């Protein structure tokens, strides 16, 4: 009995009109915060039922929520799509009661229920950031000449491939390697979005700071096969990759 | 001489009226000595005795000097129009954010 709905964003029309939704999607933390507030704590509704106070996340409750940023249902209208799921009841009249300019159509929600079998075909779209934890030589200053010390910095490098390998079967081999651990097996998958995803974060007289959030996103699509139905119920609403809370874990439950 | 406010016309010439000093013994009063029935000897009913009264003139700026204003006259209620470039503004603005 999972909670699947649709938020609908314009991303089009007259360029002269300032569209706050367009800058709302052009950052991770904005959509993250707005969908995180979309499950408010119950005592706030009893206290302020009108969404008319300076909020605080300590008053809010915390759940491993997750979304999906897509676009382009055609038919002579370019439009952008937000697909959200989590485990608690969301509210959309509470969330966007002052943000009617954010959307291009009123949101809609129905009841959806997923079922899985053994050795059954599926169709899926996932998004996982290309993340490989590596020891790197540090490279700072860069004032005319390179300067390094013996310290090896620890971070997650974006995925790279050898010069005799195209990106396509490299990410196919990544998905093939990650399949038997998570609980499925595929025969082929198609790469259709490899790119860079940028964002920024504020944090606590104090100031505010801007740092470029960095994620090597990978959105794929097409034809899934399963090995056991019991290895998929714990995958939905939790995520399979990294940047889990940032909207990188929705299992597209479309059996066809 | 105390100015009540900052830009008021002050008398350049300043009169002074004094009881007539007899000087030496004798010395009948000069021709400018006027009579004035203001020496009290009983006060219910008022009996007044005459006295000799003489006036000199003083000139301000050489023997009588002015004072400072020592206060404000107009009220002028408090100030609006907060600025947007001072350093005390940006710290509060960033703190509220």
């Amino acid at each position: 009995m999972i909670y699947l709905s649709r938020l609908l964003i314009d991303t089009g029309g007259n360029p002269d009109r300032p569209r706050p939704g367009r800058k709302w999607l052009d950052n991770i933390y904005n959509v993250h915060r707005r969908l995180s507030m979309a499950f408010p704590s119950g005592l706030r509704r009893e206290q302020d039922p009108h969404f008319l106070k300076p909020f605080s996340p300590n008053d809010f409750q915390k759940t491993p929520f997750l979304f999906r940023v897509d676009n382009n249902i055609d038919g002579n209208d370019k439009r952008a799509i937000i697909i959200v799921q989590s485990v608690l009841e969301p509210d959309w009249d509470y969330c966007f009661q002052n943000a009617l300019d954010f959307l291009a159509a009123p949101p809609e929600t129905k009841e959806y229920n997923p079922e899985f079998k053994a050795g059954q075909l599926l169709r899926f779209r996932l998004r996982v950031n290309a993340s490989v934890r590596r020891h790197i030589p540090e490279m700072v200053q860069q004032d005319g000449q390179t300067i390094e010390t013996g310290k090896i910095l620890h971070k997650r490098v974006s995925l790279t491939w050898d010069a005799s390998s195209t990106p396509d079967q490299a990410l196919a081999d990544w998905l093939a390697a990650k399949s038997p651990k998570l609980g499925f097996t595929l025969q082929r998958c198609e790469l259709l979005q490899l790119g860079w995803v940028y964002g920024s974060k504020p944090e606590p007289w104090r100031e505010h700071k801007y740092n470029p959030l960095r994620f090597r996103a990978a959105l794929l699509e097409g034809v899934l096969e399963v090995d056991d139905p019991k290895l998929f119920l714990k995958t939905l609403s939790s995520g399979i990759g990294k940047a889990k809370s940032f909207g990188f874990g929705l299992l597209s439950v479309l059996p066809i | 001489l105390q100015k009540r406010w900052h830009n008021e016309p002050l008398p350049q010439i300043l009169p002074c009226v004094m009881d007539w000093i007899p000087g030496y013994d004798g010395e009948h009063a000069p021709d400018d000595a006027e009579i004035h029935y203001d020496l009290p000897v009983s006060f219910q009913p008022p009996r007044h005795l005459p006295r000799f009264v003489i006036r000199r003139e003083l000139v301000v700026g050489e023997d009588v000097q002015v004072s400072r204003e020592t206060g404000t006259s107009v009220w002028r209620p408090k100030g609006t129009r907060a600025d947007y470039n001072n350093s005390e503004y940006k710290k509060v603005r960033a703190e509220r954010l």
